[PDB]
Formats: structure tokens, sequence, C-alpha cells
């Protein structure tokens, strides 16, 4: 119907399509790419920093009144709270669908009220607008000229770089990593305090009342307004020294100089950064706003650095340590390459079963405007996101051209009839118009119905909830697009571009075995069905990950150790590790990192290390080298005692923590209300994961491995010296601990100032016990005199997931598939570990994300069968519709057997594939069920629906065979060919392209090679029922 | 089963500022707090040689300035009449020359001033009313006798101390006792009078230090003909000088635990090497060393290689060697 | 089998260092503040022997240094004139020597200084004016007599305090009393004079504690002929003290989790094996075990954390506890 309206408006629409085409080629240009918009977002981070060093009340309380409030906030669900050495992390969570900022605006209702109950000096800080996945571009500042040092470089970062980059749009936070913060250290000699009769408290105060400015209003002179202003800012070491502590009637004072030494020095260090195992360095890291564009930002950054070449001081070098573009491009280049190779293959298939320059051209033109239409609808979803958008336009390039070529063939031989009946020496414009219409009438309807069905069989992917859904969501859309559009172009354009403008030795290879399928119809039907049983058996060879392990050039090394390591030690362990990693010939750069960075997005403790390894381009590796083989050398070369090392890709990591929390692919979590119970379950589990042959290393982080030095103040004792419990603590918070006490205001910079006894006095449980104390009544005592001090063990870091304690168990498998490992893991747990009181076990990582995808699939096949049935009844007949569904499973049978030969697994990439395999069935049913109907609708069909003569429909079906092969074989040729590229595993993201492909590869070869005999030989058995 | 080795010792090739052990002087530029005060070698405490009652007291009081000879008060002293009579009556009958010389020198020992005994011989009359005058120029800082009172021998009738050469005393911090002992010249200044600023070249440094503060006492005398510098005024004593040449390294370069002090030396190749050092004293950003380094050695200027709020100073240094 | 084997090329990369156990005494070291003070055995408080009146007062004040012999003031003492006169009288008229001496004695226990009685017999002249001089080298710290005054037989004319064998007294907190034994070694050091190397003559732990500051009193007599050590100066007293003999290991090599405390022994085979020790005390970088080891035994003192971890993970620690 609508195709006639098309030939009516011959010109116009075509020109519109080529306009929608160039509009398509721009609906893309907002391109770069997102390797991943795969992040969860129903979480707002709240980071309270250094209220006090007490991993039992500081983060019992910040996880107490502060989370009790996050129990009160609307949209409330679960209030988890990391709670560590003076740092408090809290992650609020929501319903999946919720709008990002909606969440924040609610979380923000009780961050304010609560702010007041925090001690002085701590601010409960809200996370950034971005997530962990947003870590785009990292870099270390270096200088080999020795003209600068860590102190200067870090300051170069905090007060120049960070401010220059944070400006660039779409960036959410330029965090600092590693480096040294300049600190003004007031080292108070406890002996001076006594000798000069000045108390610690007096010093703290004296220092406070001497570091600020004052306004004195204005004062009009000469009718002008003169602004009175007073100095007072500390900015010379001398100024420190000349802080007055007391003065005589003589006017002879005692300065801070007389009881202390003011020395510049490194502040405390939260995390350490190291480069190439040859030097500790200062770093920055650009975090990208939640939604915005990765590459666009990246590129805008690079140019902003070249604007800083005449800007940086002599000797300073930015050595870049991580770059998302390198992958993003390597991924968009490969997929572009394929869209070009699959285009040429069809131009050599539509030209191999059609010998006419203007015959291949037509089918060829079906692509540029079909590619562009894809680009259009690639704006409704934006192809800014993913290979899947491009991969989905590469996965269905085979069927997009199918729609045209098939029509073309129904025209070819439809011309071989009007030339044999009518003459040959007289043809006008009307005659060609009439054959084009005839060609469009018989193969017309059938073709469309099909392409509706395929998009319907695909619909059930929209319902896939989460990261997997986002992974094949664009693909689920970008396929329903160029296909539902090519069906629109082919019905309003294609025909007009074909009007305006050895196949023997394959028909002889076919039909000889065809006439044999009729020896007995039903018996040939069974011997083919038993080929389904042969697929069920070898279901038992391959496995199934959640997602094909996509490999970026960058590589994340995350070794974990027992919970107690010291900063100094871990920083060393880091440089040790960095030197080994660097020794492996394939690595180019190594950017280590213990602790965290100046970002709310980093909770990692010191005993954990993230080291980011870039390997020199593949064009420079050793002879027989491979990623999976490099990682193996790395795991053997890099290894120290008591240090499990886990190897994980840069991206997968942050995301993996944003979805479940785990850092590794394998993840066991043991959440318990008690503490001793969870750590107990954690160790037992840890031990069985080592025995399993499918493990490279296993270690469950601890919770209660913290080491403490207790100062139990004795009220009664202290009382004797007139000291309150607080009076003594000042020697803990400031004398022993070097608590901050102020900041020097240096222009656009701010550096900390602090009091402390010289190291020696606070060296050990012995030193602490002999801490000299100058009491209020000027008595000279020692800390022990007013408190016992014992060494003890306790919470290393309280952890919670949903307000209930828990410990993550990290496991690393890579030599053996996942599903085979995970199943054994929870089968070794229940059979050996035994069930302890109240302590629930469960899994995580990728497995947890795999279980969410599997579910709904039993509603993804019937929701396709409930909608496929509706589509099967373009033929109206029910008994005919049932056949289709049974001719499809055999096509599935092919997708499996090829997984085996390729050595692939059962992912949701393959899962998607198989559904797009049945998406071909409907079309397949249309190509032959229309031919079969026709043969028994044609002039020999006044021979069958009248009487009986078996040798009559045997010629109508033999003719339906020679008619299908030509248009059908060519349609298969394009698929097999577009099947190969996706099958290849060379390139960035080609593996994942393969897993989502092979399901269709074998799947398509088995349908033609099967449903060419089975579809017909089942109709020669249903006609023989009505009669 | 790998056998690839690696160097464990901490390493740094990406940012290490190094200074070179030079040899030179510690310089100083300080201003000590000082006070203007009475000269203590100009001290007069007047008190009667005998008991008596006060007749009159001249218009003085504490705080007033007096010149030598200024009458203070008149008093009647009877302790001397008995013996004075003796001398007189002795002349009425022409006693021996020595008989007189005797009684007359008994009066001296008696306490009776010499200038009052002459008034005994000249007038030949008994002397009962005497006048006490200020013995020296100066300021009256005590005055315990008024009209109507009796006068005991221990009462002070006047504490007269002078300012002729007025005194100034600076309070120098013990810390630089090693330097001020061999000092050469200070510059005195007093905010009360911005033109009386002169260069002090002679001064005595007292052998005791105030303990309340811990400061040395440097006492110098300034001429005060005009009476400009008034005792009780604030003054400043400044000291600009350099020390005897010693080993000098940047103060930043010294890693001092509470008990052990040392520096990170950079060797002939590029390896770090912690060496113990002996300190003398620092000043204006540089510390002199008593011993430990060789003039010209390389040394890094950082404790910035040992995260403050952790690491064991001892332990962190060890990781840098072997 | 206890302990745990570790790939020798991993511990080599770790940079594992090891120290050797040994028996000996632990030397405690602790610092204390001290004041430089005057010497109280160099103490003279000049007081006139008789009453008179000040004739002249020399250029001196409190704070000035004086030597033995320095004139302080002149005074006229009448009290002795009679006796003297009576003595000179009998000298004229030849009285027995038993009579003469029997007068110079009345002169002596009257008060008149021996030297002025000598000046008498030497000149045969009545002595009326006298000069009090400084009986020792020292520092005037009191001076209540100025020109124009009468002198009472109880006014302090000069309080002179000496300081050559100067005193330095450190203050130890009562709780730490035990740190100071007889064997204890001491080292003085004054900040005011970084260039002086002090020599302690003798040191004493004083009978009682200064109830004011709850500190014991340790007084040292210290050479000071250059007079560089001024009274009032700050002085830091560093003390060393040896304990009874004990097993000795580096402190960097002992793990203390409160409940237990252990060290990692390096076996003969290079097999790291944990062992429980009982600590006794620790000071200046070394801790003394009361028991648990045997001299000669090797003890890891670097990379200890990780190695202990590995040992904990390998169950090496869980083993150690059940075996004994
Ligand atoms: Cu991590």
């Amino acid at each position: 119907w609508i195709i006639r309206r098309s030939v009516a408006n011959r010109f116009l629409v075509l020109m519109g399509a080529l306009f929608l085409s160039i509009w398509g080629t721009w609906t893309i240009i907002n391109t770069p790419v997102d390797a991943l918009p795969d992040l969860s977002d129903v979480q707002v981070i709240i980071k309270t920093s250094y209220p006090g060093q007490a991993p039992q009340i500081v983060e019992n309380q910040v996880t107490y009144p502060l989370t009790t409030t996050m129990l009160s906030v609307p949209g409330a669900k679960t209030v988890r709270g990391f709670s560590q050495f003076g740092d408090s992390y809290v992650y609020v969570i929501f319903e999946d669908g919720t709008d990002p900022y909606w969440a924040r605006s609610r979380v923000l209702e009780y961050l304010n009220q609560v702010q007041g109950k925090l001690p002085a000096g701590v601010s409960a800080e809200l996370g950034p607008d971005a997530t962990g996945v947003g870590w785009i571009y990292e870099y270390a500042l270096v200088d080999r000229s020795g003209k600068h040092d860590l102190a200067d470089l870090r300051s170069l970062q905090d007060w120049f770089l960070k401010y220059e980059l944070k400006t660039i749009p779409d960036v959410a936070e330029v965090a600092s990593v590693g480096g040294v913060v300049k600190e003004y250290q007031v080292v108070i000699d406890p002996q001076r305090l006594a000798q000069y009769g000045i108390s610690l408290a007096e010093v703290k105060s004296a220092l406070d009342a001497s570091n600020q400015e004052a306004g004195g209003s204005s004062i009009e002179l000469a009718e002008a307004e003169y602004m009175v202003r007073a100095s007072g800012y500390l900015q010379t070491l001398d100024d420190f020294n000349h802080i007055v502590l007391k003065a005589s009637e003589n006017g002879v004072p005692v300065y801070l100089r007389d009881v202390a030494k003011v020395q510049i020095g490194p502040e405390m260090r939260r995390g350490i950064a190291e480069l190439n195992g040859e030097g500790e360095v200062a770093g920055g890291v650009v975090i990208l706003r939640s939604g915005k564009n990765a590459r666009e930002v990246i590129a805008a950054v690079k140019d902003k650095l070249e604007t800083l070449k005449s800007s940086l001081p002599e000797g300073v070098e930015i050595v870049t340590t991580y770059d998302r573009s390198q992958l993003i491009d390597r991924a968009i280049d490969n997929l572009s390459g394929k869209l070009l190779e699959e285009f040429i293959v069809v131009a050599v298939v539509c030209a191999l079963f059609l010998w006419h320059v203007r015959s291949a051209l037509v089918a060829i033109i079906s692509l540029p405007l079909g590619l562009c239409i894809a680009f259009i609808v690639m704006h409704f979803q934006g192809l800014n996101a993913n290979i899947m958008s491009l991969g989905g336009i590469a996965i269905a390039v085979g069927a997009m051209v199918d729609a045209a070529i098939v029509m073309i063939e129904n025209a070819h031989k439809r011309l071989e009839e009007w030339q044999h009946q009518h003459p040959d020496a007289t043809l006008d414009n009307k005659t060609r118009w009439q054959v084009i219409t005839d060609a469009s009438v018989e193969v017309g309807p059938a073709l469309f119905i099909s392409l509706l069905i395929i998009t319907l069989s695909f619909i059930p992917i929209f319902t896939l909830e989460g990261q997997e859904g986002r992974l094949f969501g664009p693909l689920a859309f970008t396929k329903t697009y160029a296909m539902a559009g090519a069906a629109l172009l082919a019905i309003v354009v294609i025909p007009i571009l074909m009007g305006y403008w050895l196949n023997r030795f394959l028909i002889r290879v076919y039909h000889p075995l065809l006439l044999k399928v009729l020896h007995w119809p039903k018996t040939t039907l069974l011997v083919a069905a038993l080929s389904v049983l042969t697929v069920l058996w070898p279901l038992n060879k391959v496995g199934g990950e959640f997602l094909p392990q996509i490999n970026e050039g960058d590589l994340l090394y995350m070794p974990s150790t027992l919970p107690g390591i010291s900063a100094a030690e871990a920083a060393s362990m880091l440089q040790k590790t960095d030197k080994l990693i660097m020794s492996v010939p394939e690595v180019a750069r190594v950017f280590g990192k213990t602790g965290k960075a100046e970002t709310a997005t980093d909770s990692a403790p010191l005993e954990m290390v993230e080291t980011t390894i870039q390997l020199k381009p593949q064009e420079q590796w050793r002879p027989g080298m491979t990623m999976d083989k490099i990682i193996e050398e790395l795991d053997n070369t890099v290894r120290l005692p008591g240090l499990a090392n886990l190897w994980v890709p840069p991206i997968r990591n942050r995301i993996d923590m944003l979805s479940t929390g785990i850092k590794s692919p394998i993840g066991i979590k043991v959440s318990g209300t008690v503490l001793a119970d969870i750590d107990a379950m954690a160790e037992q589990i840890e031990e069985v994961a080592r025995t399993v042959p499918g493990v490279a290393s296993a270690l469950a982080e601890r919770l209660e491995g913290g080491r403490y030095i207790n100062v139990e103040i004795n009220r009664e004792k202290a009382a004797r010296y007139g000291m309150t419990v607080a009076d003594v603590q000042l020697f803990v918070t400031s004398a022993v601990g070097g608590a901050m006490v102020g900041e020097t205001v240096e222009g656009i910079a701010r550096y900390p100032i602090n009091l402390r006894y010289p190291q020696s006095w606070r060296d050990s449980p012995q030193a602490l016990r002999q801490l000299p104390i100058l009491t209020p009544m000027k008595q000279q005592i020692t800390l022990a005199d007013v408190a016992d001090i014992k060494v003890s063990t306790g919470p290393s870091m309280l952890k919670t997931e949903n307000a209930r304690p828990t410990s993550w168990i990290y496991i690393d498998a890579r030599d053996r598939d996942m599903v085979s490992v995970v199943h054994d893991l929870q089968k070794a747990i229940a059979e050996k570990v035994q069930l302890k009181p109240g302590t629930s076990v469960a899994f995580s990582g990728q497995f947890e994300l795999l279980e969410r995808a599997n579910h709904k699939l039993k509603l993804m096949v019937p929701m396709t069968l409930m909608i496929i049935f509706v589509l099967l009844y373009a033929f109206r007949r029910v008994g005919e519709a049932l056949l289709i569904i049974s001719s499809v499973p055999f096509a599935l049978v092919g997708g499996i057997w090829l997984l085996w030969w390729m050595g692939f697994h059962l992912s949701v990439a393959t899962g998607t594939g198989f559904i797009a395999l049945a998406g071909v069935a409907a079309e397949f049913g249309v190509v032959m069920l229309m031919y079969l109907r026709h043969a028994i609708e044609a002039v020999p069909s006044l021979n069958n629906p009248q009487t009986f003569s078996e040798q009559k429909l045997d010629e109508a079906l033999y003719h339906g065979a020679v008619l299908r092969v030509r248009p059908k074989a060519m349609t298969v040729a394009v698929i097999i060919a577009g099947l190969l590229p996706i099958l290849w595993g060379t390139g960035a993201g080609s593996e994942v392209m393969s897993r989502i492909a092979a399901p269709m590869i074998g799947g398509m070869i088995t349908a033609p090679l099967l449903s060419l005999f089975i579809i017909p030989a089942a109709y020669k058995l249903m006609w023989l029922h009505r009669h | 089963a790998s056998g690839v080795r690696i160097d464990p010792t901490q390493t740094q090739n990406l940012g290490v500022k190094t200074a070179t052990v030079t040899r030179g002087p510690l310089t100083f530029a300080q201003s000590f707090p000082a006070n203007v005060s009475y000269n203590e070698y100009q001290y007069a405490i007047v008190q009667a040689r005998a008991a008596g009652f006060i007749d009159k007291v001249y218009p003085l009081t504490v705080g007033d300035k007096v010149q030598k000879g200024t009458p203070l008060l008149d008093l009647t002293i009877p302790d001397w009449v008995e013996a004075q009579s003796e001398y007189l009556l002795l002349r009425e009958t022409g006693g021996t020359a020595t008989q007189t010389e005797g009684i007359l020198e008994r009066l001296r020992l008696a306490g009776m001033p010499e200038a009052d005994i002459r008034r005994l011989i000249a007038t030949q009359k008994i002397q009962t009313r005497f006048t006490l005058k200020a013995p020296i120029d100066g300021v009256i800082t005590a005055f315990d006798l008024r009209a109507g009172m009796n006068i005991a021998k221990d009462n002070v009738v006047a504490k007269i101390q002078g300012m002729d050469p007025v005194w100034v005393t600076a309070a120098i911090p013990e810390s630089i006792a090693w330097l001020v002992k061999d000092a050469s010249q200070f510059t005195l200044t007093v905010p009360a009078r911005p033109d009386k600023t002169l260069t002090i070249r002679k001064w005595t440094l007292l052998p005791g230090v105030d303990a309340a503060t811990r400061t040395l006492q440097l006492r110098l005398e300034v001429d005060n003909a005009d009476e400009a510098l008034k005792p009780g005024m604030n003054a400043w004593l400044q000291l600009n000088t350099a020390s005897e040449p010693m080993l000098l390294i940047p103060s930043q370069a010294l890693i001092d635990t509470g008990s052990e002090q040392r520096v990170i030396t950079v060797d002939a190749d590029g390896r770090f090497v912690p060496k113990r050092v002996a300190v003398f004293q620092a000043s204006q950003g540089v510390t002199a060393l008593r011993s430990g380094l060789a003039e010209g050695e390389k040394v890094v200027s950082s404790g910035l290689f040992l995260i403050d709020s952790e690491a064991n100073i001892s332990g962190a240094l060890e990781r840098m060697r072997s």
C-alpha cells in the first residue's frame, strides 16, 4: 500500500532520505565515545575527615547521629558507612530509576542540620558531581633538575594546576594524589616549658591570638575615604619565633622561640604516589562530571597543558600516567573499520549473485542512506555512548541490505517472464514501471512483516535492568533503527533506484539432495530434530562470564595485605613493587599509589595499593607475547611476602566498586551483626579459595586487625595535680599527636601549622609512659603519673553495607573461566566451612551482576513467543505459525557449537546474540513460506486444491527451491561474511564483538543448511491433513 | 618461580634539592629590650648620727630632684651637749692642747659631723640644732620623715640616687652568650628621645642571668648632662654582627629527632647516605655544625623525605641504605 | 613443622635485614632540665663586728662580681678605742707582756679583726677607721649599705656568693626516681654555650624531694674557671643507666599485640619461624627480653611486617600457639 504512495512521490522522499542522511552524519558528530556509561548512580557520597583518631566513636558517631539522619532523609533505603583512621565515608543509596540530582537535593537536607554537631575543624563534605568511573586523565609532576622538590611540586598542583583544569567544562574535580604538603612545625621542647614556666596550653593559645588581620573601618581625609587596616598574618619563621608567651614588669618577654623550634616539614600523608619505581612524585587526576563527554574533555585538557609550557618553572615535567582517549579511539577505530569491511563484503555479495553494475549499485545505495538513518536515531540515544551503538550497527548490517537485494531478485526473474512471452525489441517506460510494481507486490508485504518481527524479538532487551542493559541497550536500540528505517527506505526509495537504473553449479549442487527430502517427508523431519539433542550434550564444555573481558592498554595492579601496615612501610612496599613491574619489557610506565587522593572518590587505605600500568604498544612486545601472557609474567615477577596481588583492568575496577563494591571479578561477602563472627568466616573462606585449581591468589581483607596504643587517663590520679580529663588529653592530641592548630594565609595558598614534642619523647609505649608533663600547679610529672598506657588490638576499620557490618573477600581467577570457578567456590564453602551462628554468606563482583541478567530471560523468550505468535499470524494460518518456532531452535543449535570451536563462553553479549538469532527466523519463515504458499497459489495450484497428484506439488516446491536459492543464498552470503569480522578477536573490544557474534554465526549457517529442507518438508505434511 | 632481582633501598631521581656544605659565618641582627635606670654608684642614704626630734622639714618629697647641699630637715640632737659642754668649759680654764684635741675627737667618734664641730669651736656655744643636706645631686626616691616626728638613728631621712651618668640594662637571651661575650659594639636607642641614639662601645656583661626570663644582663652607662634619659624609660639595644667562620648547611637540611641529629648526604654517585652530625647553633635560616661533614660535601635540604606524622626517624633513615 | 619458607629472591627484594640476639645490660637514657646555680659553699655574708657609721662606700652594687680582697666600704668604729688606748698607754709605761697580751685578747673577742690588731701593734697608733673587704671571689647578691648611713652590727654589708666550682641541679620526677643509680653516667650541656664541654666533678641525689614540683634533686658540682657557666642559665642533664643483664634485640624487630608479643626467628634453613618472648623493658632503640630467646639466634629487623603477615597467613602463628 505505502510503497505505491512512494512511487507516486518518486523524487522527493529520496532527497529527504539523503537529507536525513547528512543530518544523520551530523546527528553523530557529537561523537567521541564513552567506553562506559555503565556506572550505577543511586549513591551520594558524604566524606567527613579527621574528627579524631578513634575507630570506634569518631566513626561510630559520624555513623551515628549522621547516619541516623540519613535514616530520616526521604528516598532513604540503606546507610552504609566506611569508618577508618580519622576518616568517615558514607554512601547513601536509592531506587535504580531515581534522577541523580534529585538524590543529592534530598541527601542535602540532613547534611546541613547535622553539620552543627560535628566537632570544630571537620566539615561533612558531599561527594563530587561525578563517580569513580570518572577518573579520566592521570599524571605525575616530576623534576630531575633538582630545582624543585615534592614540597614545591605538590604546591604547584594544589595552587596552579588544579585551578587551571577544574575550569574546563564538564570536569567535576581535579584531585591531588601523593606529594608533600608544606607544614609549619612548632617543635616544643618539654624542658623549655618547665625551665621557662610556660604550659603547653599557654603555647597553643599564644600561637592562636597572633595570626590574623583586622579592619578599622574608614576615615575621611581630603574628602576621600581612607581604609584603616592592621597586619597580623604569620608569614616569616621570625614571626613565629616572636609570638609572645609572657612578659615581665621589666618589659622583658619570653617568645615561642625560647621554648620551641619552628621548622618547615611534610604534613601527614594520606596516600603516596610513585613513578616507574624511580622516585616518589606528586600527582593530579581529572574526574569527569557524571554525564558529560570523556574524550571531548580529555582533548580540551591536553591543549590546556600546551598553554602551560611557557608557564611551568624550569625543570618541571608532566609525565602523563593514564589516558582514556588511547582506548576510546582504539575502540571507535576498530568498529569503524568493521563497518567498512562489512560494507565492502556486501558489495561483493550483491555483486556475486548479481552481474550488473546497476544491480549491485542499487543494493549498495541501500547502505549509505541506511547507515545515515542509523546515525539519525543515534541522536535520540546519542552515539556518544559505547561501541554497542556502533557494534549494533555492525551486527545488523547483514540484514539491512537483505531487505533491498531480496526485492531486487523478485524483480530480476520477474523480468525474465515478460521477455519470454513478449518480444525483446520493444520496451518503453511504462513496461519497466509495471515490472517494478509487480516485483514489489509479491515479495512486498512479506519482507516488511519480518523486519517488524525482528525488532519485536529484540524488544525484550529493553527490559534488561542495569549495566548489562546499558551495555546492549544502545545496541538494542541502534539495531531496531537502521533496520526499521531501511524497511522504510526500501519501501519508499529502494525500488525507485533500481527502476530508474555460475549460479548453475549451485542449483545443481542443491536439488539432487532436495528430491531426497521427499522420499518420506516426516522421516527427514525427525533426523533433523535429533540434531537438537546433540547440542544439549556439549552444553557441557564451555562456561559463561557475565561480560567478555574487554582489554584496554592500561592495566590496574591492586595488591592487598593484612590490615595493619604503616604509611612509611606501605610507601616502601610500593616502590619495591614498582621496580619489579617496570622490569617486565612490555610495560612503559608505572604509576603507583598507596592510600588515597584528595577526592571523596577514594576510600582506599594504606595497606591497599592501586598501581596503574601502561604497556608499550603491541607493535613493540616480544615475539610470542599476549596480554593474558604478560599478566602471567607480571604475577610471577611482582610478588612480596604477605602480599596478595590482584590484577584488574583500570575501568572495570571503579565500576565494580560502584555496583557491588568488590575490587575483583570474584567476590564473596560475609555480613554479620557481630564482629568476631565475620572475620572468622572470612578466614575459613579464604582458605578454600586457594585449594581450588582455578585461582591465582586469594585473600580476604580483615576488619579487626587494628593496632592501638591506649592512654587510659585516671581521673583520681590527675585530680591530684588539678588536671581535668581534658587537661591531660592535650598532651595526647597536641604533645604526642601532632594535631593541626592553624593555617598560614599565603596569598592563594594555605598551609597548616602545628604543635608537637620532638619525636624522641613519643617514640614508644615506654617513651609515652615517660612523657614529661608540666601541670597547672607547675609540677613536673610524667604521663604515666596520670594514666596507664597499654598496647592492644581492635577495629582496623569498621565496614558496613546497609548499616550492618561486613567484610569483602577478594579472589582472582583468570587461567580458568569464571562460572566454573564461582560454582566450585560456593560448593567448597557449604561443604567444608560449615554454618556459623548469625552470619549470612553471598557472592558479588561479576557473578552478582550475572544473576540479575539471567533472571528475566525466562520472560525474555516467552515475551518474544507471545509477540512472535502475534506476528506469525502475514499468513493468517495458525497451523503454519507453529512450524516457524520449531525451525528456529536448530538455528540456536548452531550458535552453541561454534562457541565451542571458538572457545567462547555464555555471556549477556552472547545472550543478546541468540535473541537476535531468532530475530532472523521470522524473516527466514517469510522468505520460504511465501514461496511455498505461492507455488500452491499459482496456476499449478488449481491442480492440488482440486484433487491429488503428488508429482505436481513436487514441481511447485522444486520451483520454490530454485526461486529461493538465488535471493536467499545471497542473503546468507552477506550474513556469513558479516559474521566473520565480529568473530575476529584482534583489536580493542573485538573480543566482546566476537562473543555477541558467534551466537549468530553458527546460528545462521545452520538455518539455511537446515530450514531449507525442514520448512518445506513439513508443509508437504500439513497439506496432507486438511485433505 | 622467577629469579629476577631488584634493589630494595629507597630511591629518588624525580625531585631532590641539594645544597652544598659551605664554610662561613653565622650572622645576627637582633634588638634586645633594655631599661633606663638610676646609677647605683651614685647612692646616698641620709640618716641622723644620733636620735632626736625633728624641728622642721624643707619642702621636699619623694620624686623631687635635689642638688648637693640642698637642706633636707632641721633636727635637735641632745646626745652631744654633755660632751660639747666638756670641751667648752675646758677652754674656759685653758686645758692642755692635747686635753682639748682629745675631747674634740671624742665628739667625732660620738657621731657629731666634722662641719658641726667647727661651728662649736668658732661660736664657742653648745650646738643642739643641726641641718642635714643632700650629699649628692640626684632624685629623692625615699623620704620617711615629716614634721612633728621624732627621729630614730635607723630611719632614712632621704634616699638620694643620681642619674648623672644614667644606666641602661639590656636583656640578652642566654642562647647567644657564646656570641655576646666577644661582641664589639651595640647601638643604643630610646623611643622617648629619637635623637639620643648613640653607639655603645663599652659595657659590662654581668655574671648572672635572670631566671624568670632566661636572659643575660648587659649594663652600660650613658652620659646625661641634659637630663634627657629618665630612669623608668624603655630602651633598645641592637646587635648586628657575624660569628667566627664555621661549617654551614641549610637548616632545612638537618633531620633532628629529639635526641639524635643528622643530615642526608648525597654521595659522589647519586646514592643517599645518612650521617650523624654535631650541631652548634642556627641563625637566620642556616645552622652551624661542630663536626660531621666535610667542607664541600653535598646534602639534601629536606626532612620532606619522611612523612611527619609517622615513620620512625631511625627506621626511615635505615631504609635508605644497604 | 613450624615456620614458613619464603622464596629467597622475594625476601631479597623486600630487603629483609636481620639482627642477632645477645645477652647484656640495657642502658636507659633520659633527659632532664637543670638550673645553673651559685655554689652554697662559697657563701659569705659580711657583717661589721661593731656599730659605727659609713665613711665611704666603694663603686659596688648587687650583681657586680668581686674578688677576694675587693674593698666594700669604710667605716668608723668607736667601740674599740678604750681598749686600744689602754694598750698604747701601757706601752709607753712599760707594762708586763702578760699585761699587754691580756689586753690584745680583750681586743680580739671584742670583735676587732686580727689584721687591724696587727696594724695597731705595728704603728702604735689608735685605729679608728676601718675597711671591710671581700672575703672571697664571688658575686654580690645583697648590699644594704650606701653612703651616709650608720652601720648596725646586723646589717648585711655584702652577701657574696661564689660560682667557680659552679652548681648545676637537675630535677627528676619522683616516679622516675629509679632511673638514677650509683653507676649512672651523667653528661652536662648548656645551650647558652654550645662551645663548652663541661666536666662534672661530683653528683649527689639529695635527701628529700622538692614538694613544690614533685621532683627529686640531683645536684652536680661542675668545673667553671672560665666563668662561662653563669648562674640562672638553663642546663640539660642527659643520664645513662645500666640495668641487670637481659636478652637484647633491636626494637624494630619486636611485635607487640598487647595480648602476646613475638619476634620472627630466622632458622638455619632460612625458614622464618615466629616465637613468643617476654619483654622486660626498652630504651633508646633496643628492647630487653626477660626470656623467650637464646643469644646467637637470628632476628629479623626489617620487612618484618609483611613477613609476619605471611607467617600469620600460612598458619605459622596459629601453629606456634598450640605447640606450647
Ligand atoms: Cu581498591
